[PDB]
């Protein structure tokens, strides 16, 4: 919760998870894939993560030491989601963060690559991006048409993929 | 038409800033290795990119997509030793 | 946008009379003041020019009994309205504290609260704020009629909690 | 309603000529009167010392501070009433005591600064307000610019004000360096047991106190209080006293202070003996101003002293205020006037005041009796109730050095009367002009308060018992 | 190692390479080659910089506001607008007192030819 | 370590090598503005002459007045020069391409311009003649007085941004520029822009007629190239500020429609061409602006100092507070509050 | 914003387990320095024994 | 990279060096010339401690106004064992870079807005005072 | 006020230790504050880590000894 | 007691002229001035008494050297 | 904690022993207002808040207005003299 | 000459008069007065006529108030 | 005038070797017709072209590098 | 040109030899008083009593 030093030195410890906690399948996803699939792991693993922050709340002082069962719980289901999308829409999902690896991860960059993915995951993995807190008669901003902030350079692959989504009638 | 001799040093400066911007594109992409720059360092993003260097192995922003972790991922993770601040 | 989520004293009186509110909203203070209160405003507005005419009748500036300029009278009228309004707000919002005579307004706030319960909206109305800002702005306006001698401060907030029974 | 006055009136002064300077101050006089009269009832805002914390743990409004909050308006009515009214309609009293353009602005800025100390819970509001009133007194000293002693005294006041600025700030910094608050709920008789917050709160106290004339830092305020003009000193020897002393008595941050007690002894001693061999009246008067703050240091030591403080405040801010106005009247009858900014200096100059009138003398005599505790006066019961608080908690040697201080004080207070009733050889028989009526009527009021103030001795005790507890 | 810290350090050395190049390249360095009483002023010289400090200072006072302006929705607006509306009348003190008027005593002698 | 030391050299020959031909370009302009030919004897089309200026100027001597502390006459040229040269970090050159990106851009951008007064005040104190001192006074008082409004519009710019990073502003500015909604802001900024530079619509203080042959110090040598180059660096530095926070910084149009026609994939050619066109939009705005400074330098006479202070505090700055009352209000009418 | 906060517990659980590993590892190492000489290693510096991060490490 | 460790202990000593030249100077202006360097060493210490914000705040206001103000006046004369590396974790609770400056703008405006409101009167006094003194109206 | 605020406006290092102290005070009158002392001491260890520094210099002395 | 009085131009203050010109400035306000002229003073009148009117004519286009022809004209007249 | 203490204390010792140069008193006071910062700012840093920074921005401002007011006091001190 | 009629003799005439003689004051002052007055009166209208506000942005992880139910899945 | 078209067309008329000499000699591009030469040896010209200002018509091409 | 320069006087012709003598005596006092100013102002090589012994002998002429 604090920025680093004048001259901080990094350090690590070659030790292990000692006795009781079994090993987990720890998320080996870099920022751009998990940022892309953030809505879907928030959609499927909603009450699990909600339980996580609830249990971290009620464990005042215990905190970190209490909910190890739950840190085991909430990561694994997200790993299940990303493995299912590794099997599901790996071309288009990868393409979404092939676009999103530029633009400083600004989500404003890759609308045309995004809407191709929204049909795909809702087809096979049958999940959906939903923005909570958005009261009705208010357009969700990745659903709207003619945005004000149009991005800098759309990638060359997903624009052709978008045209082919129109020609195949998948859109 | 126009006095070209007046615009000729302006043509120079218009070329000089252009060549500067071309080289300052090329060097930054060559540092990044294929992607553009990052025009906004967030604290969220700073911790995130530390995690990403920690994940990919060696390289800066290789940005890999993997199901699970490597075995060194449980061991590569570091803390920061801030000095005594006297 | 209506949960207080802070621990507020409930019906904690300030005198011998029952309260209504810990900070009455500024539109409400206009909406409940007695007709004898407006006389305090008017007599305060008359007091300042009569005060300057008095003060020169007592001891003139340059030895001659002369009435001052109309400029001084207009500005004294402005500050007389300032004193009268400060007195009006001050005399009015005590009755929400239950510290002076609370007879008609406790009846009227058994009416208008009940008038908007049946009307189905919020008992005080929605402010344009996140509730944490509603808390902090009401912490600013809490008891701020005290220290009216230093500075005027008011309640423009319309936050939820008011020292009511439950809501 | 201070800010509601200020924001209008500085627009008003900027849109005004130079001859309106009396009339603006007449306006502000009547204004503050009507602020007091029409809004007095806010003492009803409590019944059992019910204390409000306003603007979110920042200000503190209570049973206590409302009194000082009224008191400062009451004295400012008098100070303003000096300016706005002529003394006489003479050539002399218009090249003397003519206010500047910006002066009455700086007063309400200072009153904002004084009130935001006494009402302050936070140290940050404290620091802002002491900077505010320090800048106020910087200007109000330096505003009568074409006097060499005035500017020299402004610089002199400036650098000690800067030291106490940084010293109070260093105390707040150190208190923050050991604790993550700035308020004063964090004391609550539990951290005092288990943490050495003695020296830090002591260093807070000393930095707040040394803007008074506390006797290590002794000569410099006295040099100011003579190098100022005779008018400004009657304001600036009062407001920095009663502002911060009401703060320090409101929060008893140093209880059984070894430091403050020794400094109180040394304060009383050197003030009483410093009043002795002096013929300059502004000096003598400032050393009276010292020793009375000497008594204030005693009232800082105690626990739960809201009677003797407030009663001695309303004693002092009447008597000390009024004796100036008496010698402001007295300069008409004298035979030698120098120094347009500062007409009387030498106490010799009012040699024959009784053969001018008996009644300004009698009015001077009772107020100088009021500084020495003469029992039928209001000035007495201050010292009486101080001592009813002193031996309440066993400051025995403090009480006997109070007696030594009172006697050595009362030696030099009578020196005024030694001068004042003697032979003059050149007596007045007929003055043309009279003194401007309601200006002198204020002094008549302020002196019947002191004489006949033991009348309401009972009722003020009842108001004390009901309201302040 | 970052070029940001290299930038502010290299430029004084570039300035030294432009500084000592004259001492290297010049020659004939220095050959053989009343102010009794007065200095003159108006308040218009001395006052501009002294009055400049609160008006410079208020920008840095207003500067933490503009970063956080989304958080203080509809209320920090009200506070800062009260702050400004104090400072603006503080400004229009001086313009009615004409504090930066540096007026000339070249008056055309208003008073007429009153004679005999 | 290797690719950054070339990253700073290419920027140096992009800027320091350009600011000389700026001083050639001003002569070419004022030639055709006053119907005569520019420098033509010196180079091929009369280019390069700033080299012949400097190399001669590096060969003249270091004659020093006896009243001047010589160290002070070393410090003020050097620090004015390096002030106007370390103002060159977070100029943006395309998206996020600065010398060092840091999230507080404007604060550095503005504090170094705040340091810009500090050399010129210090400079006139050396050679302590009474005219030489009071000229430094008259210069520094306007040099702070419009440094106010220069500073003071930077906050109302970021009342649309609410972020101190400079390159964030342009990506905010993609939907619309800031000059085209806020037009009179540009006019008062343009006069405030030529104020903080020594420009003679406003620089009366370089009056050789008033002083005993004094412009600032007449201190010449390789000292003389220092304040001179600092002045012309200040010119296009404040042009750069005008470029990003008021005008289209590196933006021209959408140009994605063009790209998907041209390329099929990302490649170093694509980065090359996009960085070219972003730098060229920045260049064309910057190069019209440096011309506009001369275009107002020609057509107008100088001021009275009374005019100059009247021009600051009475006619410009209450209008600036009117901006401070209308733009939070326009922000308040709609929801419209910007987030980081 | 919603995208970041969905990811918040996912990273939180991992940094949790990094803390749980490295803390107890440091505690065991300080046990292994203070083996032999009797002294409390596993006693926490608090008065209410709760898990927390350690600070103030010995300079390497 | 062990030269990196003593950075802070550089600028402390360079501070101690500088202040001696404050209180030992022939001319008045030589002293403030050392003092502006003390401000710069201070700002580098603030950048090195980890507040890059206030480093540049001070350059805007200290060697921005008040130093240059001192220069401007002084022109106008007639004739001359805590060695423990603290451990820093990483938590993911923050969502947006509300930096130090944002939260100043929140606490000055919500929690303690009255301080800024009275600060308006302090800045008012800064206007009135020099016009209260240095003018001599009529 | 700026009571439990942080750099990023969240909660500081010892907010919990502060709030557990304030929970210690809100349920407790004077002449019974003595039981509040270990809640207070847990706060103080946050600020200056005096018990922690005393813990670490001893084990550092043992590590130096061998 | 007097102002810090200046020399306005030795060489190139006002173009086309050597304007040595004493100024006494009290607020950057001229209380009085005193221009010393004589810096171009060739003494031409002493010369023109020694030459014939025939020869004496180009003394005068030297005089007022921006409007030669009116000087020529006025002497011819 | 060393640097703010040492700047403050050396500024204090410079204020005491150097009266007769009067501007030196101002600038030692100004460095005192810097030294209180250099202690307080790192207390904000070490204590994970901006509450000390809240007091710090205010004392920056008050140091400023101090330099604004007292230097006009200086100009009043020298107008009535000559030197 | 355009000396003064006075604000307190005829207002609207004096407003016209200042607009003819000192627009530096009055057209800063008009932009200044148009700020808060429009800020007071227009904001009820926009919620009534144009469009209502936005949903508030969350500032942390939003915590609901529930009782930690039995949640199965991913034991091993 | 002095437009780009004129300098381009006269350079295209004269010839690039004489142009490369002339640009090192004068700054202009000038295309005359050899009215005559000098006994010292100096080739003169005269310009027909319509877009010429007054008294830009006739000019010298010298012989010596150290002309005057 | 209403006003004179600093030391310039209106020329006025003394009617008597004695009044002329009084003016000349005051004048030599003025030279003799301003003589150390001259060596500063005109930066001369030599000493002040040489200036004084010239100013004496010029009136001796």
């Amino acid at each position: 919760p604090r920025e680093a030093a004048a001259h901080w030195v990094p350090f690590e410890d070659k030790a292990n998870m000692p006795d009781n906690v079994p090993d987990v399948v720890e998320v080996g996803a870099t920022s751009a894939p998990l940022l892309s699939a953030s809505y879907f792991i928030g959609a499927k693993c909603k009450p699990y993560n909600d339980d996580f922050m609830l249990c971290r709340e009620e464990s005042q002082g215990s905190g970190a030491i209490d909910c190890l069962k739950e840190g085991r719980r909430v990561t694994r289901c997200a790993v299940s989601v990303i493995e299912d999308i590794n099997k599901s829409c790996l071309d288009e999902f990868r393409l979404h963060w092939q676009c999103l690896e530029q633009n400083n991860h600004q989500l404003s960059g890759c609308r045309k690559a995004e809407a191709l993915l929204n049909k795909c995951v809702f087809t096979k993995l049958n999940l959906e991006k939903k923005i909570p807190g958005l009261r009705p008669d208010e357009e969700p901003v990745f659903l709207k048409k003619d945005p004000w902030i149009k991005p800098a350079v759309d990638d060359f692959k997903s624009v052709r993929a978008y045209a082919e989504a129109k020609k195949n009638g998948t859109l | 038409a126009i006095p070209f001799e007046a615009l000729l040093p302006y043509g120079i400066i218009f070329g000089l800033l252009t060549a500067g911007g071309g080289a300052m594109q090329v060097l930054h992409v060559y540092r990044n290795g294929g992607v553009r720059d990052r025009f906004a360092i967030d604290q969220w993003d700073s911790q995130m990119m530390e995690r990403d260097l920690r994940l990919n192995g060696g390289q800066g922003r290789k940005q890999v997509d993997q199901a699970t972790a490597p075995e060194a991922f449980k061991h590569n993770h570091v803390w920061k030793s801030e000095r005594p601040l006297i | 946008s209506s949960t207080p989520l802070v621990k507020t004293s409930v019906n904690y009186s300030y005198g011998d009379y029952p309260l209504i509110d810990a900070d009455p909203h500024f539109k409400r203070v206009v909406g409940y003041m007695r007709p004898s209160d407006y006389g305090v405003i008017g007599l305060a507005t008359a007091a300042l020019p009569a005060g300057i005419c008095f003060a020169e009748w007592l001891d003139p500036v340059k030895g001659k009994f002369a009435r001052p300029s109309v400029k001084f009278l207009r500005v004294a009228t402005m500050l007389g309205f300032a004193v009268g309004f400060g007195a009006a707000y001050a005399r009015s919002s005590l009755r929400f504290f239950g510290v002076t005579e609370n007879a008609r307004e406790y009846k009227k706030d058994e009416a208008q609260m009940a008038a908007r319960k049946a009307a189905g909206l919020e008992p005080y109305g929605t402010s344009s704020l996140t509730p944490e800002l509603q808390e902090i702005a009401a912490k600013n306006s809490a008891h701020s009629i005290a220290g009216l001698f230093i500075f005027p401060w008011f309640n423009f907030v319309n936050h939820p909690y008011h020292g009511r029974e439950q809501k | 309603m201070l800010i509601l006055a200020i924001i209008s009136l500085i627009t008003f002064v900027s849109m005004s000529k130079l001859s309106d300077n009396r009339a603006i101050i007449r306006l502000i006089n009547i204004y503050l009167i009507l602020v007091l009269v029409l809004d007095s009832f806010l003492y009803l805002l409590f019944l059992n010392n019910q204390t409000y914390t306003v603007m979110g743990e920042l200000l503190i409004f209570n049973s206590f501070t409302f009194y000082i909050d009224m008191l400062i308006y009451f004295i400012m009515i008098v100070i303003s009433s000096l300016y706005g009214y002529n003394l006489y309609n003479n050539n002399l009293y218009k090249t003397l005591f003519e206010p500047k353009k910006e002066l009455i602005i700086l007063f309400l800025i200072n009153i904002l600064g004084a009130l935001l100390i006494v009402h302050s819970n936070d140290f940050i509001t404290l620091f802002v307000a002491i900077e505010l009133q320090s800048y106020s007194i910087y200007l109000i000293t330096a505003i009568y610019n074409s006097s060499y002693k005035a500017s020299k005294a402004s610089m002199l006041y400036f650098f000690m004000g800067g030291i106490l600025s940084i010293l109070i700030a260093y105390s707040i910094n150190t208190y923050y360096s050991v604790l993550n608050s700035y308020t004063l709920h964090s004391l609550d008789s539990l951290i005092i047991n288990t943490l050495d917050l003695n020296l830090i709160l002591i260093a807070l106290s000393l930095g707040l106190l040394f803007k008074i004339g506390i006797a290590p830092l002794h000569k410099w305020l006295i040099s100011i209080y003579e190098n100022t003009p005779i008018l400004i000193t009657i304001y600036i020897s009062l407001i920095p006293k009663i502002s911060i002393l009401s703060y320090l008595v409101l929060s008893n941050i140093s209880i059984n202070s070894l430091v403050i007690s020794i400094l109180a002894i040394l304060t009383l001693l050197v003030g009483s003996v410093g009043g002795l061999l002096q013929i300059k009246i502004k000096r003598l008067l400032a050393f009276s101003g010292l020793t009375n703050a000497g008594y204030m240091m005693l009232l800082l030591l105690l626990n739960n002293n809201e009677f003797s403080y407030l009663y001695y405040i309303t004693q002092y801010s009447i008597s000390h205020l009024a004796i100036f106005m008496i010698i402001i009247f007295s300069i008409y009858y004298i035979n030698y006037i120098n120094n347009q900014y500062n007409p009387i200096i030498y106490v010799n100059q009012l040699k024959g005041l009784i053969h001018d009138n008996a009644y300004l003398v009698l009015s001077m005599a009772i107020v100088v009796f009021s500084f020495i505790g003469i029992p039928p006066l209001l000035g007495f019961f201050g010292k009486l109730n101080i001592l009813m608080s002193i031996l309440n908690n066993g400051y025995y040697f403090i009480s006997i050095v109070l007696i030594v201080a009172s006697l050595i004080s009362a030696l030099y207070y009578l020196y005024l009367l030694n001068v004042s009733i003697q032979d003059k050889n050149n007596i007045l028989i007929n003055s043309n002009e009279t003194v401007s009526s309601v200006l002198s009527y204020i002094l008549s009021s302020l002196i019947i308060l002191i004489t006949f103030g033991f009348i309401y001795n009972s009722l003020i005790i009842d108001i004390f018992n009901v309201y302040f507890n | 190692m970052n070029t940001f810290i290299i930038f502010i350090i290299l430029i004084p050395i570039v300035g030294f390479a432009l500084l000592a190049v004259n001492i290297l390249l010049a020659v004939y360095k220095p050959y053989n080659e009343f102010n009794q009483t007065r200095l003159a002023f108006n308040a218009a010289f001395i006052l501009v910089a002294i009055l400049f400090l609160p008006f410079d200072l208020e920008i840095s006072t207003l500067l933490p506001y503009v970063m956080s302006i989304y958080l203080v929705s509809n209320y920090g607006f009200t506070i800062v607008l009260l702050f400004l509306l104090i400072l603006i009348i503080g400004f229009v003190y001086e313009i009615n007192t004409n504090a930066l008027k540096i007026n000339k005593h070249n008056k055309p002698n208003t008073d007429s030819l009153i004679y005999k | 370590m290797i690719i950054n030391i070339v990253e700073i050299l290419i920027f140096l020959v992009c800027v320091l090598f350009s600011v000389a031909y700026l001083t050639v370009a001003e002569r070419k302009t004022l030639a055709y503005m006053q119907r005569r030919l520019g420098p033509n004897f010196v180079g091929y089309y009369g280019l390069l002459q700033a080299f012949a200026d400097a190399v001669k100027l590096l060969l003249k001597e270091i004659v020093l007045p006896k009243e001047s502390n010589y160290i002070i006459l070393v410090i003020s040229p050097l620090i004015t020069l390096i002030t106007a040269l370390i103002g060159w970090v977070v100029i943006p050159l395309g998206p996020g391409i600065t010398l060092g990106e840091l999230n507080l851009g404007i604060l550095f951008s503005l504090a170094i311009g705040s340091l810009g007064v500090f050399g010129s005040l210090l400079s006139g104190w050396s050679s302590n003649s009474k005219y030489s001192l009071l000229g430094s006074i008259r210069s520094t008082a306007q040099l702070i007085s419009y440094e106010l409004i220069l500073t003071s519009i930077f906050i109302i710019i970021i009342m649309f941004v609410s972020s101190l990073n400079i390159t964030t502003i342009i990506e905010t500015q993609r939907v619309v520029w800031y000059c085209i909604p806020l037009l009179p802001l540009l006019l008062i900024f343009f006069i405030a822009s030529v104020a903080e530079t020594a420009r003679p619509p406003f620089d009366l203080t370089e009056s050789e007629s008033e002083l005993v042959a004094g412009y600032f110090t007449e201190y010449s040598g390789s000292p003389f190239v220092f304040f001179f180059l600092a002045e012309y660096s200040n010119i296009i530095l404040i042009s750069a500020f005008n470029g990003y926070l008021l005008l289209g910084g590196y933006l021209s149009f959408n140009y994605s429609y063009l790209f998907n026609i041209l390329f099929n994939d990302y490649s170093y050619v694509s980065f090359l061409f996009e960085g070219l066109i972003n730098s060229s939009a920045y260049a064309i705005k910057l190069v019209f602006l440096m011309f506009s400074f001369i275009w107002v330098r020609a057509a107008f006479p100088r001021f009275t100092y009374d005019n100059l202070i009247n021009f600051c505090w009475i006619i410009l700055l209450p209008l600036l507070f009117g901006i401070f009352l209308i733009i939070p209000s326009t922000l308040y009418i709609f929801d419209s509050f910007p987030t980081l | 914003l919603w995208a970041r906060i969905y990811l918040m517990p996912l990273l939180q659980a991992e940094e949790d387990r990094q803390t749980v590993r490295r803390s107890i590892a440091q505690l065991e190492r300080e046990k292994e320095i203070m083996k032999g000489t009797g002294f409390d290693v596993d006693k926490s510096v608090y008065n209410d024994g709760k898990f927390h991060a350690p600070a103030l490490m010995i300079p390497p | 990279m062990y030269l990196t460790y003593y950075f802070i202990e550089i600028t402390i000593f360079l501070a101690i060096l500088c202040t001696i030249f404050i209180i030992s100077a022939k001319n008045p202006m030589v002293s403030i010339l050392y003092m502006i360097a003390l401000f710069v060493i201070a700002a580098m210490y603030l950048y090195l401690i980890g507040l890059g914000i206030f480093s540049l705040l001070y350059i805007m206001i200290y060697i921005g106004a008040i130093a240059v103000l001192f220069l401007f006046i002084i022109t106008l004369l007639d004739i001359n064992g805590n060695d423990y590396n603290t451990i820093i974790t990483q938590d993911w609770f923050n969502i947006e870079n509300t930096t130090l400056l944002t939260t100043i703008g929140n606490v000055l405006l919500t929690n303690n807005a009255f301080i800024l409101l009275v600060l308006a009167i302090v800045l008012l006094l800064g206007i009135i005072g020099p016009i209260s003194i240095t003018m001599k109206h009529k | 006020t700026a009571a439990g605020i942080s750099l990023t406006g969240g909660r500081n290092r010892c907010f919990s230790e502060w709030q557990s102290f304030m929970h210690c005070t809100a349920k407790t009158d004077a002449k019974s504050r003595a039981q509040c002392l270990p809640n207070f001491e847990d706060y103080m260890e946050c600020l200056h880590h005096t018990k922690e520094k005393a813990r670490l210099r001893e084990i550092e002395s043992v590590l130096k000894q061998k | 007691i007097r102002a810090f009085t200046i020399n306005f131009g030795p060489q190139h203050p006002a173009a086309h002229g050597v304007l040595r010109l004493i100024l006494e400035l009290s607020g950057e306000e001229i209380i009085r001035s005193d221009p010393h002229v004589g810096l171009l003073h060739r003494g031409t009148e002493k010369l023109i008494e020694y030459k014939t009117y025939m020869q004496a004519l180009p003394y005068f286009d030297r005089l007022d050297y921006v409007s030669m022809m009116t000087n020529e004209q006025v002497f011819s007249l | 904690m060393f640097i703010g203490t040492i700047i403050l204390v050396l500024s204090f010792l410079g204020f005491v022993f150097n009266r007769r140069n009067i501007i030196l008193a101002f600038i030692c006071l100004e460095t005192m207002l810097l030294g209180i910062n250099l202690i307080l700012l790192r207390n904000s840093v070490l204590f994970d808040d901006i509450s000390g920074s809240l007091f710090a921005i205010v004392i920056i401002i008050l140091a400023g207005v101090e330099s604004a007011i007292g230097l006009s006091l200086l100009v009043s001190y020298y107008r009535l003299r000559g030197v | 000459i355009n000396a003064n009629p006075g604000f307190w003799n005829g207002p609207f005439r004096y407003l016209r008069w200042s607009a003819h003689n000192r627009p530096h004051l009055f057209f800063a002052f008009a932009i200044g007065i148009a700020g808060p007055v429009a800020a007071l009166t227009l904001t009820p209208l926009r919620r009534k006529y144009l469009y209502p506000d936005h949903s508030p942005l969350p500032q942390s992880y939003p915590l609901p108030q529930r009782a930690r139910e039995g949640l199965t899945g991913f034991d091993d | 005038s002095s437009s780009l078209y004129r300098v381009l067309r006269n350079a295209w008329e004269v010839g690039p070797r004489s142009y490369w000499k002339q640009l090192n000699s004068i700054g202009d591009t000038k295309s005359g017709r050899l009215v005559g030469t000098d006994i010292y040896g100096n080739k003169f010209y005269e310009t027909d072209h319509q877009d010429e200002i007054h008294l830009r018509t006739r000019y010298v091409e010298y012989k010596e590098k150290d002309y005057d | 040109a209403i006003i004179a320069t600093a030391f310039a006087e209106t020329v006025k012709f003394s009617g008597s030899k004695q009044e002329l003598q009084k003016r000349t005596l005051a004048l030599y006092r003025q030279f003799l008083r301003g003589a150390p100013t001259f060596a500063d102002l005109y930066e001369v090589q030599f000493s002040i009593p040489t200036i004084r012994t010239k100013i004496r002998q010029e009136f001796e002429r």
